[PDB]
């Protein structure tokens, strides 16, 4: 396939930001629940 | 401007209202069976009925009034109704399978016999034979209706279709009376379970098919059908023959062989 | 405008977009349930301290992945986007019904989430066998809410199957016979005929479970003369067609992706590939009791089910060999979609082969209800389906969005996923042969090492899933618009540009007879 | 200078295919042979040799004296 | 030379080893020297210089076979980055061991295992191949 | 009865840009608003009921 | 025994369904219901492809029973050839509803 | 003209492999995970009754 | 029982189980060969610059690739069905024992002569004696005579369960209202473990089976003492 | 008199894995016979074989529910 | 008519990449987080 | 079979009306007489509380929980027997 | 199908057509390189002469590159073919891709 160059290039720094927020968005809420399992298990 | 013959449908809200009426009907049966309340179920049955009415009203606007059913569109609808009726045949097949599984190898809790000890089956030569004659009769009159329509005879299409609907209603009243009179119930083990769930779902399809022929009757009274284009009447007749065929298998299997 | 377009749609591409988004969000729910399973198992002892919860999470993981992730993506998503374009049709036969099959899914999913939130959930297995799923061992609304969730999902799919069969049979150019239609459109036709005939039997079975739980029927209760084994027959009569329905549209996509990236105008042995899919769909109706070899079955019936099940290897082998003969002589482009298809071909073959071991009822006595069955279906089903899905998605994403992905990042995603799934499932074979049961929340200590490695594998596929969400973001963030695409002469869905206009084939294609 | 001799120019992909499919067959035969001796016969012989002079009462008596049984002390 | 979205329905240029003569020339608008070069091409090609020959090739084609077929270092970035994210997953599993999992059962203690192991060899677990088969009951030691 | 389909054909083919489900007039809008009110209000009520049923009432 | 009162399509068919019926009567196919029949497809006797715009997709089934169909845009102007079999096609644009 | 892979590929390979090996070795050996390997050749059996 | 890092089947305790081990070795050889052939052909398809992209004729090759797989299946089916019918053949047992599943423990009935029955529950981890196996031991084992054909009948008093002993090649679902029959014969004395193998609710993982195989005269005396 | 019972032998009437009907048939035969004997003033001793067979095969809870339902008058087989 | 074209044939905006990052985070993160929270809810009921 | 009648020159509206009134509806009339002639209440059987009948594993969602939906007091006993 | 000799003659005749057009030259070469063979010198000779009649130097060079590419790892085949065409290359003033530096990456 061929394509145009990006209309809104996403630089390495912007990719690190997108990847980090994507990762925290799945890791943090599950991490919180699992960290506190014992507070639930005997709550 | 298209230059094929198929129908691009206007954006419509009926799919969403029909999906939500499904969530309310099922949420509502849950509420009725567990939280002692009929509220959600009644709102869902009401939305279901409004959805069906507006959706099929709009198919009639599209075809009779707007002219969107070209022969290609109509052939697609023929396939859709045949594949629907095959799906309903497979649904009844699950119920016949449960029937033969239970009655061909009756367990010791039953007395090891069929019909179970303590079950007194209806006599298949009484009302069940009558109901058989009534549905077969209505298969002959709906065929009279169809030929009168193809032959351009308005009054005799109306009379034959009325007679067919009157027979469907008579079968429904008969079956209601049989259910009241029956000495066994749905809680009478697997005899009651197979008998009432399999004939009850058949009865429900008799009510749906009768309602469909009643819609065709009012469409014919308003001149919607032409002598050559009348697919809603064909679909209603194929469905009504389905209902008759399912009844013949119920009568032979459950009422006659299983007695 | 927004509501008319996205809630009242009658357009096959938008509705297909909706199903891709739905299925992607389902796949996150499913993946999180799978990570909970493997966290409970990742070391000996109890994590959740409540095995009724562990059974609910296992039951939900399978229904979400099967009914809310695979079927919506493959048939609702790729089916609706691609089948009309591949046959030059202006939309599906029933464009407004098509929108009800999509909208029944969010309510069906809400009912399943309701089932897990009320009472103590339905901790039944996705087979929902009575009497555990009955009203004494699972009293309360949860199993009924699961039964309704499956009813709404069945009706969505039976109506989708009527629409796809009619569209495919009625809406091709007048010169194009069925034997001029692409293999993906055949794989969809055949999946739809399986849906049409199998779903109504599962609706009969689960409606009888519903009446046994609420109306005092006794189809499956021996006290009234019922039989729990009758449920298993009606469940599996649907359930074996269901597994071929999960893979058939994956086989269709794979034939297109391997043809395309081998630079070929056509798959090898097209009519052999049509025959093989029809044969697998036909034999898929006469094998189901291989799911029941330990219920107390007569020896001649075990013999018949063992032999009929194995026969499926013949047509499936013709398709594996034909994909290899399609790569043969190709100018191979090693694009990320090609990697996903070649991973499919190898990992699907492994799983199909462990299926053939299980078809031998004498070995199945020892292997039934152990992790060897779980390893089987996570290779052929979880990996074969998911890898055909990922290969489809990376292949066709520039068609549906108009934008390109970063191919390097997509290769990276492939590599990480390939390591993860193999680390997670491959040791489950050893667990199975050495006798670890499925559906357990903890195991005898001897099974620790393989469980520990399988749970570490599951985290590797999680890192892949997170990465994939970033990869889609980056493509939409960067906005590299497509310019040119090769082999449009044998890939009609790309010839209207990327994305194609809302209405395509308003003027139909011209195809002569001659 | 020396002219170059004419090489085989036709069917080179097919030729390569036939060579390696034959090769893969030979290797398959090799492996079947290795496997029947490293695994399958190995197993038959382990079982056969174990049971050849096996004395089940003696094994039971050793188990009983080690204290393993509920029904035998 | 610029390719536009609105050109999708027209034949386009591709460099593919298996489609060596594409449907259009790489350069469609020529300079006046390029045009005269095309005129010169209609006379004996022995009169064209090497540079003119190269230029006629480059007006017709974008990349040569050697160029389009070249290998790249992308595999290093792919394999490296896949290793980096696999390494990151181990950070997740260190966090889960530290913060989520409690103690394993006491049956994994060294002394329990030693006793349990004796009791497996007392009951001759897997005596033919798998486990007791590897113990020497005469010498009272694992078989060498 | 008399055949008045041609009147209806004129009505529903009027070039007024209305989608078919509202092209019969004001009565269509009212029926549409009843149906959608009941569906959306019922759906909010079923979410309330799940909220209620999600917790033990002892 | 027999009477009338049911409309005929001649009387009551409307919209596109009426257009297709009236066109079929004149033996025409403005809505592409039929498969066109091939010409010899040479440069002198090209397949003639009607369009209401300036380009139309053609699928060419190069030999009877091929399962592979070859697809390409055919543009107004000089005749174009199938990229597989070389058969010629020429676009004949315009019109429909008068 | 160097792309990303020509300029960064060797670094990405080298550090990604080093990092991956280091952190998995540490996770496998330093944090108390019980792999439960075979007793064969490793455990001295001890009286239990 | 299984042992740490095990890859294959538990060693065989009954001659049916040894048959299955040899049949599995034969089938696994065929599975490795095919999977390794497909992986090899894939690598071969992908490792040449030579091309051939024109239409290829498929009927010659589809013969080999339907007949060869059919022969391999018949070569699995033949030993496979031999075992199946062999296990099924008339045995004459010397003893019948019934087991009933419950949520979540098993009971056993040995009522050929006297009325003997008892319940058998998992030993909780905190109550295990040194060296005993977590999740596997029970309070009351199923003591049985070694070297004798026994008929086990299996049922349930509540939901489904399944009664399994992998070293003996046994797994028979336990279904309320049904009496499923299987035969068991141990070549050796010892302790053989298994675990419930049909999901039956929150303690499915915690209702194991332990057989204790001993000479007949010990079995007679143990039976007498359990009355 | 014709004894040395060890367990119920193979019965070609019930050759397969589900033995429910074997248990049930021998329970019915026992009680039918015992009924025949007790009535016609003969001796229950001749009914022994069916007694031994259904004792060996039938779950105790089945036998005990079926004895209760005979006492209750709700046993569904014919004796 | 409706908007056509890249970025316009979808029910979410891609006009700003950071606002898109937030919408995608909430969309996929809410699917992923749900089962953790449903297990918390069932452990908290007893 | 051919039935025992004849027509086939044409199966049109006239023929199917002839079958409707000449065979189908006379059949229904005969069966209606046969039924409404073996009608008349038959003597209800002695109640026996068999455990495979009158099953109650959950109360019904209507009435007192213990009556079936088309409960007929004359012929449908409850688990504890016929109603007063 | 046909003998090697027949196949080669058919392709010689295709490219030797005096008024072959540019569409036909491309169709020919792009069809021919789909086959499992490196085309014989005589076939390549005729296609390079079609290039001459069509005034197309660039396509003649690219035809030489594709002969090399079709030989894959059989490195003796391309020099043999160039050897064989040398009288033609000389007569028509066709420089090889190597002589033009187009083999360097
Ligand atoms: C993830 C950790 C794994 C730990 C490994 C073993 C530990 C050794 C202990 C220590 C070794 C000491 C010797 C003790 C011998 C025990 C004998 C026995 O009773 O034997 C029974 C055993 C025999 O098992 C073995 O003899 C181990 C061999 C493993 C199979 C070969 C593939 C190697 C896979 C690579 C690693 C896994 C992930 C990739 C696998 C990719 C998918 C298959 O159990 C099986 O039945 C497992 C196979 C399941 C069947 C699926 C087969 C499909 C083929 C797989 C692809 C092959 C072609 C590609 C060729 C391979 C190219 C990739
Ligand atoms: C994508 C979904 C999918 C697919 C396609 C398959 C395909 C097959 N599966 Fe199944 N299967 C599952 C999903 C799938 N399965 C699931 C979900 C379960 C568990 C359900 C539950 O309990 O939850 C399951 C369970 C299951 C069982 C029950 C095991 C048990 O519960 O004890 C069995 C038994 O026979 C079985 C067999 C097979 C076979 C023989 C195939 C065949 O179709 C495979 C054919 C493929 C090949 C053989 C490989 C390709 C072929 C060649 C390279 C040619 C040469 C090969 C030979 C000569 C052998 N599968
Ligand atoms: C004259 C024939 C007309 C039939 C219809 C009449 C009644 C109410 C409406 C619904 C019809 C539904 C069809 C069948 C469903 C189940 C049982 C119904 C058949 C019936 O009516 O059976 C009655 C029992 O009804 C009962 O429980 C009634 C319980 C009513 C609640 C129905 C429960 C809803 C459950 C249905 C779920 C449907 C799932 C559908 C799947 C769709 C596919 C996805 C029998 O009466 P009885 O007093 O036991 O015995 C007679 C003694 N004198
Ligand atoms: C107490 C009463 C409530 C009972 C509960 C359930 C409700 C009853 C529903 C009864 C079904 C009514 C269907 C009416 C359809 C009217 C629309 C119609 O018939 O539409 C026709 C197209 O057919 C078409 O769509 C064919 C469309 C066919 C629809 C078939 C529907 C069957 C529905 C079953 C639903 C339940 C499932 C069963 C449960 C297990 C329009 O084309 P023509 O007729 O050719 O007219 C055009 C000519 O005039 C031109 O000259
Ligand atoms: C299967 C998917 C799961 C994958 C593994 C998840 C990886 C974990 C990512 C981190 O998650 C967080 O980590 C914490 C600690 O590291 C938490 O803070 C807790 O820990 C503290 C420090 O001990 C306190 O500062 C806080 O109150 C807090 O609740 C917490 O809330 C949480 O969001
Ligand atoms: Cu009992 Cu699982
Ligand atoms: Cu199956
Ligand atoms: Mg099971
Ligand atoms: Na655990
Ligand atoms: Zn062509």
């Amino acid at each position: 396939i061929t394509a145009k160059p990006a209309k809104t290039p996403t630089s390495p720094k912007e990719q690190a930001i997108g990847l980090s927020v994507t990762f925290l968005s799945f890791l943090l809420p599950a991490g919180w629940v699992l960290y506190h399992l014992d507070n639930y298990k005997k709550s | 401007h298209q230059t094929h013959a198929y129908h691009m449908v206007n954006p419509s809200p009926w799919p969403l209202t029909g999906a939500l009426s499904a969530l309310l009907m099922t949420s509502g049966l849950t509420m009725w069976f567990h939280f002692n309340s009929m509220t959600l179920l009644m709102i869902g049955l009401t939305t279901n009925m409004l959805t069906m009415y507006q959706w099929w009203r709009d198919v009639i606007r599209e075809s009779t009034f707007q002219g969107h059913h070209t022969p290609a569109v109509q052939k697609g609808l023929r396939y859709g109704m045949i594949l629907f009726i095959i799906s309903e045949v497979l649904f009844f097949t699950g119920f016949f399978w449960a029937f033969y599984h239970s009655s061909l190898a009756p367990t010791p809790e039953l007395g090891g016999c069929w019909p179970p000890t303590g079950i007194h089956p209806l006599n298949p030569l009484e009302v069940p034979l009558l109901n058989t004659s009534v549905l077969l009769a209505s298969g002959v009159s709906i065929t009279w209706a169809h030929h009168s329509l193809m032959e351009g005879d308005r009054k005799h299409m109306l009379q034959a279709l009325f007679i067919t609907i009157t027979l469907g209603v008579y079968f429904t009243l008969l079956q209601a009376s049989e259910y009241y009179e029956a000495p066994f119930t749905i809680s009478d083990g697997v005899y009651g379970s197979t008998f009432f769930v399999a004939t009850g779902f058949h009865g429900l399809h008799v009510i749906i098919g009768s309602t469909f022929l009643i819609v065709c009757f009012f469409r014919q009274l308003k001149f919607h059908f032409t002598s050559n284009h009348h697919f809603g009447f064909e679909a209603a007749a194929w469905y009504w023959h389905f209902v008759d065929v399912v009844w013949l298998f119920l009568y032979v299997s459950i009422y006659w062989w299983g007695s | 405008m927004f509501i008319n377009r996205w809630l009242f749609s009658t357009n096959h591409k938008d509705i297909g977009t909706l199903y891709l988004l739905f299925g992607a969000w389902a796949g996150m729910v499913g993946t999180a349930l799978s990570l909970l399973i493997r966290a409970e198992l990742g070391q000996p002892g109890t994590l959740l301290g409540d095995d009724q919860i562990y059974n609910v999470v296992v039951t939900a993981h399978a229904f979400v992945m099967i009914f809310f992730m695979v079927m919506p993506i493959m048939i609702g998503g790729f089916g609706n986007w691609l089948v009309p374009l591949m046959i030059g049709a202006p939309d599906m036969a029933f464009p407004r019904m098509n929108n009800m099959s999509f909208w029944l899914l969010p309510p069906s999913f809400l009912l399943l989430l309701a089932s897990s939130m009320v009472e103590a959930g339905a901790g039944t297995g996705w087979t929902v066998y009575p009497p555990l799923a009955g009203n004494l061992a699972h009293a309360g609304a949860s199993v009924d809410l699961t039964i309704f969730s499956l009813h709404l999902a069945g009706v969505s799919s039976i109506l989708g199957a009527i629409n796809f069969i009619t569209t495919i049979i009625n809406m091709k150019p007048p010169a194009m016979s069925q034997y001029q239609t692409p293999l993906f459109v055949w794989s969809v036709m055949i999946t739809a005929v399986l849906l049409l005939l199998s779903l109504p039997v599962l609706a009969a079975g689960i409606t009888m479970l519903l009446t046994d739980r609420n109306l005092n029927t006794t189809f499956f209760d021996p006290a009234g003369g019922g039989d729990p084994i009758l449920y298993q027959h009606l469940f599996w009569f649907f359930g074996h067609p269901e597994v071929y329905i999960l893979i058939l549209p994956g086989f269709g996509m794979i034939s297109h992706i391997v043809t395309y990236y081998s630079g070929k105008k056509e798959p090898f042995g097209y009519m052999g590939m049509v025959w093989a899919m029809m044969s697998i769909g036909f034999l898929g109706f006469i094998v189901w009791a291989h799911h029941m070899f330990t219920v107390g079955m007569d020896v001649d019936t075990r013999a018949y089910f063992t032999s009929a099940t194995m026969i499926i290897a013949i047509p499936t082998g013709v398709k594996v060999f034909s994909w290899l003969a399609t790569l043969h002589g190709g100018n191979i482009k090693w694009s990320p979609a090609m990697m996903w298809a070649l991973g499919f071909i190898f990992l699907f073959t492994v799983g199909g082969l462990t299926g053939i071991v299980l078809a031998n009822s004498s070995l199945d006595i020892v292997l039934h209800d152990t992790y060897y069955v779980v390893a089987h279906f996570h290779y052929v089903l979880s990996m074969g389906a998911v890898f055909a899905i990922m290969g489809g998605f990376v292949h066709w994403f520039p068609l549906f969005s108009g934008y390109t992905l970063n191919d390097t990042w997509a290769k990276i995603h492939f590599a990480i996923m390939f390591v993860g799934v193999n680390m997670t499932f491959f040791p489950q074979h050893f667990l199975g042969l050495s006798g670890m049961p499925r559906r357990y929340s903890d195991y005898p200590d001897a099974y620790t090492m393989w469980n520990t490695i399988s749970s570490m594998g599951s985290f590797i596929s999680l890192t892949a899933v997170m990465l994939m969400v970033f990869i889609i973001w980056e493509a939409f963030a960067s906005k590299r618009e497509v310019l040119t695409v090769d082999l449009t002469t044998t890939n009609l869905e790309w010839l209207n540009g990327c994305p194609p206009p809302y209405h395509t084939f308003e003027e139909p294609t011209y195809v002569n007879l001659k | 200078s020396t002219a170059l001799a004419k090489p085989q120019m036709r069917g080179l992909l097919a030729r390569r295919l036939r060579f390696h499919i034959v090769g893969a067959f030979m290797v398959s035969l090799g492996f079947a042979t290795f496997y029947k001796f490293a695994v399958a016969e190995k197993r038959k012989k382990a079982y056969a040799d174990f049971y050849r002079n096996y004395d089940s009462m003696k094994d039971f008596e050793e188990m009983r004296k080690a204290g393993i049984f509920q029904s035998a002390k | 030379s610029v390719v536009k979205s609105e050109d999708y329905a027209l034949p386009s240029y591709v460099d593919r080893r298996d489609y060596p003569l594409p449907d259009v020339a790489h350069v469609k608008n020529l300079s006046a020297s390029q045009k005269a070069l095309k005129e010169k091409e209609k006379a004996s090609w022995s009169s064209l210089s090497i540079d003119e020959k190269v230029e006629l090739y480059r007006l017709k084609f974008k990349e040569s076979f050697a160029e389009m077929n070249r290998s790249t270092n992308e595999w290093k970035t792919v394999v490296g980055a896949a290793m980096f994210f696999i390494g990151f997953t181990a950070l997740l599993l260190i966090w889960e061991k530290h913060y989520v999992y409690g103690p394993i059962p006491h049956t994994f203690e060294e002394e329990w295992v030693a006793k349990q192991t004796k009791r497996m060899l007392d009951m001759k677990v897997a005596p033919i191949q798998g486990f007791s088969a590897k113990w020497d009951y005469d010498k009272n030691e694992w078989k060498k | 009865f008399e055949n008045r389909v041609a009147e209806k054909q004129k009505l529903f083919q009027e070039d007024n840009g209305l989608p078919v489900h509202l092209k019969g007039g004001a009565t269509d809008n009212i029926l549409y608003r009843v149906t959608m009110t009941l569906c959306l209000g019922g759906t909010l009520y079923s979410l309330y009921c799940l909220g209620w049923a999600s917790f033990p009432h002892k | 025994a027999s009477g009338g009162g049911v409309p005929t399509d001649e009387e009551q068919a409307t919209g596109l369904e009426r257009e297709v019926m009236l066109a079929a009567r004149k033996g025409q196919d403005p809505y592409n219901i039929l498969a066109p029949k091939a010409t010899s497809g040479t440069k002198e006797d090209p397949n003639l492809v009607p369009s209401i715009t300036n380009k139309r997709i053609v699928g060419c089934i190069c030999e009877e029973d091929n399962s592979t169909v070859i697809w390409f845009w055919l543009h107004k102007g000089e005749a174009q050839r199938c990229p597989s079999c070389g058969t010629h096609y020429k676009l004949v644009p315009h019109q429909l509803a008068h | 003209a160097p792309d990303f892979h020509d300029k960064y590929g060797n670094a990405v390979l080298a550090s990604g492999a080093t990092f991956c090996v280091a952190v998995w070795v540490y996770m496998a050996t330093q944090i108390g995970i019980e792999w439960n390997p075979s007793p064969v050749g490793r455990v001295t059996p001890k009286e239990w009754r | 029982m299984a042992y740490p890092m095990q890859l294959g089947f538990q060693d065989a305790t009954s001659p049916i189980m040894e048959e299955l081990l040899h049949f599995h070795d034969h089938t696994l050889m065929i599975v490795f060969l095919i999977s390794s052939l497909v992986l090899y052909i894939i690598s071969l398809m992908l490792t040449t610059k030579l091309t051939h992209t024109s239409t290829m004729d498929a009927q010659e090759v589809e013969t080999i690739w339907t007949i060869l797989p059919a022969i391999i299946l018949i070569l699995i089916a033949l030993p496979s069905l031999r075992i199946l019918y062999m296990m099924d053949e008339i045995n004459n047992p010397s003893l019948t024992v019934k087991t009933m599943g419950h949520q979540w423990y098993w009971s056993y009935e040995y009522t050929d002569y006297e009325d003997l029955s008892f319940d058998s529950y998992m030993i909780p981890t905190s109550e295990l004696k040194p060296g005993e196996l977590r999740l596997l031991e029970v309070d009351n084992r199923v003591v049985l005579p070694m070297e004798m054909t026994i008929r086990m009948l299996v049922s349930s008093e509540d939901v489904l369960h399944s009664w399994a002993v992998p070293s003996l090649g046994l797994k028979t679902d336990a279904i309320p209202g049904r009496l499923n029959q299987t035969t068991l014969m141990s070549s050796r004395p010892g302790l053989y473990y298994g675990q419930c193998s049909e999901i039956c609710g929150s303690n499915h993982s915690f209702m194991p089976i332990v057989l204790e195989l001993v000479p007949l005269k010990y079995f007679e005396k143990w039976s007498a003492s359990m009355l | 008199k014709i004894k040395n019972y060890q367990t119920a032998p193979f019965d070609s009437r019930f050759p397969n894995q589900n033995q429910t009907r074997n248990c049930w048939q021998n329970y019915l035969d026992f009680h039918r016979c015992e009924k025949a004997m007790t009535a016609k003033g003969g001796d229950v001793s001749v009914c022994e074989w069916y007694r031994r067979v259904y004792k060996s095969l039938c779950p105790i809870s089945w036998v005990s529910t079926w004895d209760d339902r005979r006492a209750e008058g709700t046993f569904p087989g014919k004796i | 008519h409706y908007e056509e074209g890249p970025g316009k044939n979808i029910p979410f905006s891609v006009e700003n990449k950071w606002r898109l990052l937030a919408m995608m985070t909430l969309f996929f993160g809410s699917g992923f987080a749900a089962p953790f929270f449903i297990v918390r809810h069932q452990l908290l009921k007893k | 079979a051919s039935a025992a009648k004849g027509d086939h020159g044409g199966t049109g509206a006239r023929t199917w009306r002839f079958l409707t009134f000449g065979l189908a509806l006379p059949s229904v009339a005969l069966c209606t007489l046969n039924s409404w002639l073996h009608s008349g209440h038959r003597e209800r059987p002695a109640f026996i509380p068999y455990h495979h009948l009158r099953i109650r594993t959950k109360p019904f969602s209507w009435g007192d929980g213990n009556h079936t939906f088309f409960h007929n007091p004359r012929v449908n006993p409850l688990p504890t027997g016929y109603e007063k | 199908h046909e003998t090697d000799e027949e196949f080669d003659a058919r392709w010689v005749t295709y490219f030797n057509k005096p008024d072959i057009d540019a569409w036909e030259l491309r169709k020919g070469m792009n069809t021919l390189v789909g086959y499992d063979l490196v085309p014989e010198p005589k076939i390549i000779d005729a296609a390079l002469r079609a290039c001459r009649r069509l005034n197309d130097f660039a396509s003649a060079v690219r035809i030489l590159e594709v002969v090399k590419d079709k030989a894959g790892p059989h490195k003796e085949i391309y020099p043999y073919v160039i050897q064989e065409l040398r009288p033609t290359l000389n007569e028509l003033g066709i420089s090889t891709p190597e002589e033009l530096g187009l083999d360097k990456v």
